[PDB]
C-alpha cells in the first residue's frame, strides 16, 4: 500500500475484452501488472473484484458498443474462463517469446550444420518457457520444410493451437489457430555449443 | 610546488569555512576543553546576535556544563577564564 | 480441531502411561498433515482452473 | 555477483577468512548441543516421562 | 537427606546408604513409603524462601560445613578483563590465535584478547591427540 | 525494543501444556550454564620450557596409551613435585 | 537521590538564649524546585522532574509516621524481601567496588582552603 | 567507538537517563514525515521548560 | 609473527565534522597489511642473504 | 498520554508474591521511607475467596479457574513439566506454617525470654494465608523453622 | 567532456541460506544516493536481528545465527534480510530436508521452495490482496483517542498505516 | 452534554479502570536477565576470539537487543531511523552515552577523582581494579578450601599448597573461625606495617596522540620546539642568523624521494 511498496500486480474482473497479454476477456479474473490494470479501472475495463461483481458483471459487446451484455459467474463460465485462458496463455507466451539458440555452424553458407527438427523447437518451447506442446503440430515455412530450418539468424516457425472454437476465441487473438513461434541461432564455439 | 589553490571542483560554498561557521564551544567552566561545532545553517546566518552557548558533556568534569562559543583558534585556559574568589554559602 | 477437548482427557484419563510429549508430537503432525492436504486439494483445484505447475511446481 | 578479490579471499581459504564460515554448522549458539530433556526428575520410575519433547516444529 | 531421590531407592541402600532395617523402615524398608506412592503426585504447591541465621544454626547442631555461593561466573570475567593492561588486548601478532592474518582494514580485528602462540600446536588435529590435553587448567580450550 | 508485554496470547485453561520455544536465550543461554566457556580467558596447564621443566599428565597419556616397547616410568614416580614439622623439605 | 526530612530541628537564639524552632523544611524544597508546585497529570512520569536540576530524581521523606496503614507502595520503596532470584545482585556488585572508594562526604567547617569544601 | 585498547580512551561517558534525547522532526526538509506542515503555532513564548513541553502533551483525559 | 603496527591515518589535520565514531578509529594500533610488511622488512633481511 | 501507559502494575491475583521479585521503581517523586519501616513484613495484601478453602470439586467454577492458575505458576518456575512432569492436580494442598509475621529469628524483646514456638496451625485464617505453600510465594524462613 | 570514476563493487559477503557470524557485512548496500545528495532507498531492508548500519547502508546481523532473503509477498523487487538465530534448527531439517527428497518422500509445496510461495500465500490467505490494497479511512486510522484513555485500545499508533507483508 | 456545554453536574472524574497484569503470564525467572537488568561497567566484548562479537557500525542501535526478535515486518521509514540515527545532536559531541562497548571501567570511572589526568587515570582504575581482582580470588581460593578469608595471600599459601586442586562445591568456616581480622601479618599474631595500594598524583599526561609535538623526549632530544622560535621549520630561518656554521649544515634538500 505504501508509496513504495505498491503491488506489482493486483486482481482484475475485466468488462471488455482486450488482446494484449495482460488483457482478458468478459468477466474473467486475473492478476495483471498495476501500472496497465490501473489505466483499466480509469478505462472501465476493469473492475476490482468486489463481493458483487464475483457473481454478474455488465461486459461489453461491440454490437451496441455499450456495457449492455450480462456474463454471470457460475461454477459452468468458471470452467469456461479456466479453459479460455489456459488457452490463450499458451497463446501470448509462445508469441511474446523469443526463443533463443547456440549452435555451431562450421563453413561459408551461414548454413546451421545440424539443422533444427520439430523436436528441436518444441524442445526449446519446454526449456525456456515450459510450453509443453506436440511437435506434430509445428509446422515450418516453406525454405525449411526440405532440410529444417539450417540457418543462423532470426527463423520462425508457425505453431497450430488447435482447440480454439468452442472457446469462442477470435478478434481477441492475431490468429485463432496458429502462433509465430520466432527463433534464433546465435551461432557459438564448441566451447558453448551442442550437437 | 606552485598550483597552491586547486580548480578541480572548486566547491560552490562549502559549511566548514564561512566567517564563523567552525566555532569552538569551550566549555564555560574554565576546564579548557572545548568541543569544535560548525554553526547549522539556524545560526550559519546571523539569526543570534548572541554568542552561540549550549549545553554538552564536560568529558574533564564528567557533568553537562555550558558551552559558550569562541574562536577555534587561541589558548583556551588564558588569565582572563580565572574567576574571581567568593566564599560559598556552605562552611562556617 | 480438538487440541482442547484431547489434552484435557489426557491430563484427567492418561497422565501414566501416554508421556505428553507424544501429544504435542501427535498436535504437530495433526496441524501438518492438515495443513498440507490443505495445500494439496487447493493444488489440484487450480489445476483445473488452469494453472498447471509441474511437479518441482 | 560473487565477484571482487575478497569472494577470491574467503571462497578459496585465503588471507585471513582462512577459515572462513566463521560460524558453519556444528554450533549453536541457543542450546550447545546439549538435549534439552530434564532427566533431573522428583521420582525415578518418571524420568522417561519427559523424554520426546519438540524442540521445534 | 540430600540426594533423596523418590522411588530410585529400590536399590540396596545397604550399599547405597548403609543403614539398618529399622530407621529406613520407614523410607525404604519393606511396606515402607516409596510402595504405597504412586509415580505422579496428586498436588504440588512450593514457596521460596530466603537464607537466614537459623540456617547457620542448623550446620552446627550438626557438624557439617555450610553450602556457600560460588563466586560469580561472569563477574569473575567482568575482572580478569578490566584488570588487564591494555597492551594484553592490542592486535599482538600477524596470525590471530586461530591462524588467519589478521591484515588492515577490518577495526574489529584490531583486538587479540586471547594471544597468539606460534610455534605451539602441531600434536593436534594430526596425530589422533585427544582434546582432552588442548584445554587448560580451568577446562577452556587453548586454541592453535 | 519495547519488551514482551502486551502480555501472552491472552489465553488460559486446564490444558495449557503445549509451548515451550523460550526466547533462544532461555534455553541454556539465559540459563548462563557456560557461554564463557568460549569467552573466557584460558588458564594454561603446566608448561614445559628449555628452564622449567614442568610435566604434564595431560601429555604423559598420549605416551602411555602408546604400544611402545621400552615401557615409561608410572607417572606419580616420575614426579619431583610432590618428621621434624610434618616432615622437613 | 535527596533524603531530607519536613521537620528540621534547627537550633536559634532567641533573647540571646538557644531555643529550638521546628524548621519546615518542607518550604525549603518548594523554593529550590518551583517545579513541584506546577502539577500536571503527567509529571510524575516526567523524564527530568525539574530541568534546573536533571540530577534529581526522588527525594526520600523520613519522617516518622504513626498512622497503622503505612504509605501505598506508590511512594514507599519496598525494603523486605528477596529481591532477586539467583543472586542477591549486591554480593556480585559487592565485588567490584574496591576498599578505597568513597562512601562518605562529611562536610567541612573549617576548609585547609578553598577547594576542599567537603571530605571524602 | 573507543574500546579497552585504544592508545588514548576517554573517561565515563554520560549515562542517557538524564539530558535525553528528544526525538523531533529533522530540519532536513526530506527527514521529515509527509503530514508533518510547519508549526505556525503562534503563542506567547512559555519561558521556563516545565510549562513548555506540558503543551506537547494531550492529558484532558 | 611480527606485527609492524601503526597509528591512525587522519589524527591530526581536520577533526571538526568528520563522523563521530570514526574520528576514533586514528587511536588504535592498527597492523599494516602485509604487503607493506614485507616490503619495509624487506631491507632488513639483506643482513646475510643466502 | 492515557491511563495505560502511567499505571503502577497490578497483578490480578499475588500468590506467586510477584511484587517482592519484579520490582517496580515506586513512581511518585516523594518516596517516604521511615526508619520503622524495616520491621513492617511487606506482604502482600490479603486475596478474598481464598484457595485454602476451596473444595477440589470437578464442577466448582472458583476451583476450575484455581486448578490452571496454579498449573499456570508451576510451568512459570519450571516446575511443571520437567521436575514434576505428571501432576495430577486432584486436591485442595495447603501446607500453612505457624507463623508469626517474624522479620527475624530472635528472642521476645521485653519479656527476655525465648520466643515460644507457635503451636501446630488448627485452622485456616487471613492471618495464615501467606505462610501457606502456594504457587511459588515467599517466606521469610524464620517462620518456617517450625 | 570530463572524466568519471569506476563503480565499486555493491554485492554479497555472506551466502544466502547459510549460516553468519555478526562480524560479517551481510550486504554492502548502494546508499543510492543518487548522485551524493540525501535520500536513498536500500534494495535489501533490514530484516530479523539484522540492522542496518546508518552511513553506508550495509547490513550487519546481531546474533550469529543462519541468514536469508525474505522477498516480500507483494512486490518481489523489495526484500528483507532475516537472520533466525539457532543454527541448529535449520541445519537438522535441511540433513531431513535433503535426506526425505532423496528418497523421494519430501513434498514440494514447502513454503521454502522458491517457486510455490506466490501459491502458498494464497492457500492460507485467500484475499491477501483485499489486505493490503484496502485503502483505510482517516477515521479508523486515527481510532477515537478516548478509546485510549478509557482503555479500549492498547495503544494507538497513528503512523504505522502502511501493511509490510 | 444536552445542556449546551454547562458542565455542572458529575464534574468529579469516576477514577479509571485498573489493567491488571496476570503475574502467571509471566517469563520465568531469568539468570541472564538478572545479571544485566542493572547496567554496570561493561560486559566482555561478547568475543574472545573476534567472532560474534558486534559490528562498531551497529553498535549504536543496541543496549536490551541480546533477546532475538517493528511495528510491522520492516520498512525503516528513513524517519526517526535517519531522525533518530544521526539527530542533530549526537554530532559534532566527543562522548556518547554508554552504549554497549567494553571500555575503561565506567563502573569505577565514576567512583574516581576527576583530579587526575587521564593516562594516569585509566592506569590507576586497573590497579584498583586489579586489586578487586585479586580480592575476588582469595576469597574463592579461600573459601573453597574452607578457610576463613585470607587477602594478601602469602604466595607459599596461594597456589594452595600446589592449588590443593579444589579437593576434586565452596563451604564457609564455622564461626569460630570468622573474624573481622583478614591480614595474615594480623590473622596470627610479619611487620604490620601498612601502605596503600597505588600512588594517586593529581598530575595530567603530557602526551596526547592528537597534539604534533608532544611526548617525553630523550634527555638529549631537541626539547620541544628547540632552535624553532615559534616559527614552522623556524630553525631553519634562523640558519642565516647564525654566527658561523659548519661546513655540513642543514643546507638545500628539496624532500625528492625523500
Amino acid at each position: 500500500m505504501a508509496p513504495e511498496l505498491q503491488l506489482e500486480y493486483i486482481p482484475i474482473i475485466f468488462t471488455r475484452t482486450i488482446l494484449g497479454p495482460q488483457g482478458g476477456f468478459a468477466g474473467e479474473e486475473r492478476l495483471i501488472k498495476r501500472e496497465v490494470a490501473q489505466k483499466y479501472m480509469s478505462e472501465g475495463n476493469a473492475v476490482t473484484p468486489s463481493a458483487e461483481f464475483h457473481q454478474g458483471v455488465w461486459c461489453y459487446n461491440p454490437d451496441s458498443e455499450q456495457y449492455d451484455r450480462f456474463v454471470e459467474r457460475n461454477a459452468e463460465f468458471l470452467d469456461f474462463a479456466a479453459r479460455k485462458r489456459q488457452w490463450l496463455d499458451v497463446y501470448w507466451r509462445v508469441n511474446t517469446g523469443y526463443l533463443l539458440f547456440g549452435r555451431q555452424s562450421w563453413g561459408q553458407g551461414w548454413l546451421l550444420n545440424c539443422p533444427l527438427r520439430k523436436k528441436d523447437i518444441a524442445q526449446k518451447l519446454w526449456e525456456q518457457y515450459k510450453v509443453r506442446v506436440d511437435p506434430r503440430l509445428i509446422e515450418f515455412r516453406e525454405k525449411d520444410r526440405r532440410t529444417g530450418i539450417q540457418d543462423l539468424g532470426h527463423n520462425w516457425c508457425w505453431l497450430y493451437l488447435p482447440g480454439a472454437e468452442e472457446l469462442a476465441i477470435d478478434r481477441e487473438v492475431y490468429d485463432n489457430k496458429r502462433v509465430k513461434v520466432r527463433m534464433h541461432i546465435r551461432k557459438m564455439s564448441s566451447y558453448g555449443a551442442l550437437y | 610546488r606552485l598550483k597552491k589553490r586547486m580548480v578541480g571542483f572548486i566547491p560552490k560554498v562549502i559549511p566548514r569555512k564561512i566567517r564563523n561557521n567552525m566555532v569552538a564551544l569551550r566549555s564555560e567552566a574554565n576546564t579548557g576543553h572545548m568541543e569544535g561545532y560548525i554553526k547549522t545553517e539556524a545560526e550559519r546566518l546571523d539569526a543570534t546576535g548572541r554568542k552561540l552557548q549550549k549545553t554538552m558533556w564536560d568529558p574533564v568534569l564528567q557533568r553537562y556544563t555550558l558551552m559558550k562559543e569562541t574562536k577555534v583558534r587561541g589558548p583556551f585556559l588564558t588569565k582572563s577564564n580565572i574567576a574571581r574568589k567568593v566564599d560559598f554559602p556552605v562552611g562556617a | 480441531s480438538r487440541r482442547e477437548a484431547l489434552y484435557t482427557w489426557w491430563h484427567n484419563a492418561g497422565m501414566n502411561v501416554i508421556p505428553l510429549g507424544v501429544l504435542q508430537h501427535l498436535e504437530l503432525v495433526s496441524r501438518d498433515i492438515v495443513a498440507q492436504n490443505a495445500r494439496k486439494s487447493y493444488r489440484i483445484e487450480q489445476h483445473e482452473r488452469g494453472i498447471l505447475r509441474t511437479p518441482e511446481m | 555477483p560473487r565477484s571482487g578479490v575478497e569472494w577470491h579471499n574467503r571462497m578459496r581459504n585465503r588471507n585471513h577468512y582462512r577459515h572462513w564460515p566463521w560460524a558453519r554448522w556444528t554450533d549453536d549458539p541457543v542450546r550447545f548441543h546439549q538435549d534439552s530433556v530434564c532427566h533431573r526428575t522428583v521420582s525415578a520410575l518418571s524420568t522417561v516421562a519427559n523424554n520426546g519433547a519438540p524442540e521445534w516444529d | 537427606r540430600s540426594n533423596y531421590r523418590l522411588h530410585s531407592a529400590l536399590t540396596k541402600q545397604t550399599g547405597l546408604k548403609m543403614p539398618p532395617s529399622a530407621s529406613t523402615a520407614c523410607l525404604a524398608s519393606l511396606r515402607s513409603v516409596e510402595r504405597a506412592i504412586p509415580a505422579d503426585p496428586c498436588a504440588v504447591s512450593f514457596f521460596t524462601t530466603k537464607w537466614d541465621i537459623q540456617v547457620q544454626e542448623y550446620y552446627e547442631k550438626v557438624g557439617l560445613p555450610e553450602p556457600a555461593a560460588p563466586v560469580d561466573e561472569e563477574i569473575e570475567a567482568l575482572l580478569e578483563f578490566h584488570a588487564m593492561r591494555p597492551e594484553k588486548l592490542r592486535v599482538r601478532a600477524r596470525h590471530r590465535p586461530d591462524g588467519s592474518v589478521n591484515m588492515g582494514d577490518d577495526p574489529n580485528f584490531w583486538a587479540q584478547a586471547l594471544p597468539t602462540r606460534a610455534m605451539d600446536g602441531s600434536m593436534q588435529r594430526g596425530l589422533g591427540w585427544s582434546r582432552r590435553t588442548t584445554m587448560g587448567a580451568n577446562g577452556v580450550p587453548v586454541v592453535y | 525494543m519495547a519488551g514482551h508485554f502486551n502480555p501472552t496470547p491472552q489465553a488460559n485453561s486446564l490444558a495449557a501444556t503445549h509451548y515451550a520455544h523460550t526466547p533462544e536465550l532461555r534455553h541454556m543461554a539465559d540459563g548462563a550454564a557456560m557461554s564463557l566457556s568460549g569467552q573466557r580467558i584460558p588458564l594454561l596447564k603446566p608448561t614445559l620450557s628449555k628452564w622449567s621443566r614442568q610435566l604434564r599428565s595431560d601429555i604423559y597419556d598420549e605416551l602411555l596409551k602408546l604400544p611402545l616397547r621400552y615401557a615409561l616410568h608410572d607417572f606419580r614416580t616420575l614426579q619431583a613435585h610432590i618428621h621434624a614439622s610434618s616432615g622437613l623439605s | 537521590h535527596l533524603v531530607a526530612r519536613e521537620w528540621i530541628n534547627v537550633p536559634e537564639m532567641k533573647q540571646g538564649e538557644l531555643v529550638e524552632r521546628n524548621m519546615h523544611f518542607w518550604d525549603t524544597i518548594y523554593n529550590v524546585i518551583p517545579e513541584l508546585g506546577l502539577s500536571y497529570p503527567g509529571q510524575k512520569f516526567q523524564w527530568v522532574h525539574s530541568q534546573e536540576f536533571y540530577y534529581l530524581k526522588k527525594i526520600i521523606i523520613t519522617d516518622h509516621n504513626m498512622n497503622l496503614l503505612g504509605v501505598t507502595p506508590m511512594r514507599k520503596m519496598l525494603v523486605w524481601g528477596p529481591f532477586s532470584y539467583y543472586e542477591q545482585r549486591l554480593r556480585r556488585l559487592s565485588a567490584l567496588l574496591h576498599p578505597d572508594d568513597p562512601v562518605l562526604a562529611l562536610e567541612d567547617p573549617n576548609p585547609a582552603m578553598e577547594d576542599k569544601l567537603h571530605i571524602t | 567507538v573507543l574500546n579497552k585498547w585504544a592508545a588514548v580512551t576517554k573517561s565515563a561517558p554520560p549515562a542517557a537517563g538524564l539530558r535525553p534525547l528528544a526525538r523531533t522532526v529533522s530540519p532536513n526538509p526530506k527527514l521529515r514525515p509527509a503530514d508533518y506542515k510547519v508549526p505556525y503555532v503562534l503563542r506567547t513564548f512559555i519561558k521556563d521548560r516545565h510549562s513548555s513541553e506540558m503543551q506537547h502533551i494531550e492529558n484532558r483525559g | 609473527s611480527r606485527v609492524w603496527v601503526a597509528l591512525g591515518g587522519k589524527m591530526r589535520r581536520r577533526r571538526i565534522g568528520r563522523q563521530i565514531d570514526v574520528k576514533d578509529m586514528r587511536y588504535y594500533w592498527r597492523p599494516i597489511e602485509p604487503q607493506y610488511q614485507r616490503l619495509y622488512m624487506s631491507r632488513l633481511r639483506i643482513k646475510d642473504h643466502s | 498520554l492515557s491511563d495505560s501507559m502511567f499505571e503502577y502494575p497490578v497483578y490480578e491475583t499475588e500468590l506467586d508474591t510477584p511484587q517482592l521479585f519484579n520490582l517496580t521503581p515506586p513512581p511518585d517523586f516523594f518516596i517516604y521511607w521511615n526508619a520503622t519501616d524495616f520491621d513492617r513484613t511487606a506482604y502482600p495484601p490479603v486475596p478474598e475467596d481464598d484457595h485454602r478453602v476451596l473444595v477440589p470439586s470437578s464442577q466448582s467454577p472458583r476451583w476450575i479457574e484455581h486448578r490452571a492458575r496454579l498449573l499456570q505458576y508451576l510451568r512459570k518456575h519450571e516446575i511443571m513439566p520437567h521436575y514434576v512432569p505428571h501432576i495430577h492436580a486432584n486436591v485442595n494442598l495447603s501446607v500453612v506454617f505457624p507463623g508469626q509475621y517474624n522479620t527475624r529469628a530472635r528472642l521476645t524483646d521485653e519479656n527476655g525470654d525465648k520466643i515460644p514456638p507457635p503451636p501446630a496451625q488448627t485452622k485456616m485464617t487471613p492471618r495464615n494465608f501467606w505462610f501457606t505453600a502456594h504457587c511459588g510465594n515467599y517466606m521469610e524462613l524464620t517462620d518456617v523453622q517450625q | 567532456q570530463a572524466g568519471s570514476p569506476r563503480q565499486k563493487a555493491k554485492l554479497f559477503h555472506v551466502i544466502p541460506g547459510t549460516p553468519v557470524t555478526p562480524v560479517e557485512k551481510l550486504k554492502e548496500q548502494r546508499r543510492r544516493f543518487g548522485q551524493d545528495r540525501y535520500s536513498r532507498q536500500p534494495e535489501y531492508r533490514p530484516g530479523r536481528n539484522v540492522r542496518m548500519d546508518p552511513n553506508t547502508f550495509t547490513l550487519y546481523a546481531t546474533t550469529k545465527g543462519v541468514m536469508t532473503i525474505r522477498t516480500s509477498r507483494i512486490n518481489p523487487s523489495y526484500k528483507w534480510l532475516d537472520v533466525e538465530p539457532d543454527i541448529q534448527k535449520v541445519y537438522r531439517s535441511r540433513c531431513m530436508r535433503a535426506a526425505l527428497q532423496a528418497r523421494g518422500k519430501a513434498s514440494m509445496m514447502v513454503a521454502g521452495n522458491v517457486h510455490y510461495r506466490a501459491e502458498l500465500d494464497h492457500v492460507t490467505e485467500p484475499h491477501w490482496r483485499e489486505r493490503v490494497m484496502r485503502v483505510p479511512k482517516a477515521t479508523e486510522r486515527f481510532q477515537d483517542p478516548n478509546y485510549f484513555t478509557r482503555g479500549l485500545v492498547p495503544s494507538l499508533r497513528p503512523l504505522s498505516r502502511y501493511s509490510y507483508e | 452534554m444536552l445542556y449546551g456545554g454547562s458542565r455542572v453536574q458529575y464534574l468529579v472524574q469516576p477514577p479509571f479502570t485498573l489493567h491488571k497484569i496476570r503475574s502467571e503470564n509471566l517469563p520465568p525467572p531469568s539468570l541472564y536477565a538478572e545479571r544485566h537488568d542493572l547496567g554496570l561497567e561493561m560486559q566482555l566484548p561478547r568475543d574472545m576470539h573476534v567472532y560474534n562479537s558486534i559490528n562498531m557500525a551497529i553498535q549504536r542501535q543496541v543496549g536490551g537487543d541480546s533477546s532475538t526478535l517493528g511495528g510491522h515486518a520492516d520498512g525503516f521509514d528513513m524517519g526517526a531511523f535517519f531522525t533518530e540515527q544521526h539527530h542533530p545532536e549526537r554530532h559534532h559531541n566527543s562522548s556518547l552515552p554508554y552504549a554497549k562497548h567494553d571500555t575503561n571501567n565506567v563502573l569505577a570511572m565514576r567512583l574516581f577523582p576527576v583530579n587526575v589526568g587521564v593516562r594516569a587515570r585509566t592506569e590507576a582504575i586497573r590497579i584498583r581494579t586489579d586489586d578487586c581482582l585479586q580480592r575476588l580470588r582469595d576469597a574463592d581460593l579461600c573459601a573453597k578450601m574452607r578457610l576463613p578469608l585470607e587477602h594478601p595471600l602469602p604466595l607459599s599459601r596461594r597456589s594452595q599448597y600446589a592449588a590443593i586442586h579444589r579437593v576434586r562445591a565452596a563451604a564457609h568456616p564455622p564461626p569460630s573461625e570468622l573474624s573481622i581480622v583478614t591480614r595474615p601479618v594480623d590473622r596470627l599474631g610479619a611487620s604490620q606495617r601498612w601502605l596503600p595500594l597505588q600512588t594517586l598524583k593529581p598530575m595530567g599526561h603530557n602526551w596526547s596522540a592528537a597534539t604534533r609535538s608532544s611526548g617525553v623526549r630523550g634527555p638529549h632530544m631537541q626539547l620541544m620546539q628547540e632552535r624553532l622560535d615559534q616559527k614552522g621549520f623556524g630553525w631553519k630561518r634562523k640558519s642565516r642568523s647564525l654566527w658561523q656554521q659548519d661546513v655540513a649544515t642543514a643546507g638545500f634538500r628539496p624532500h625528492r624521494y625523500f
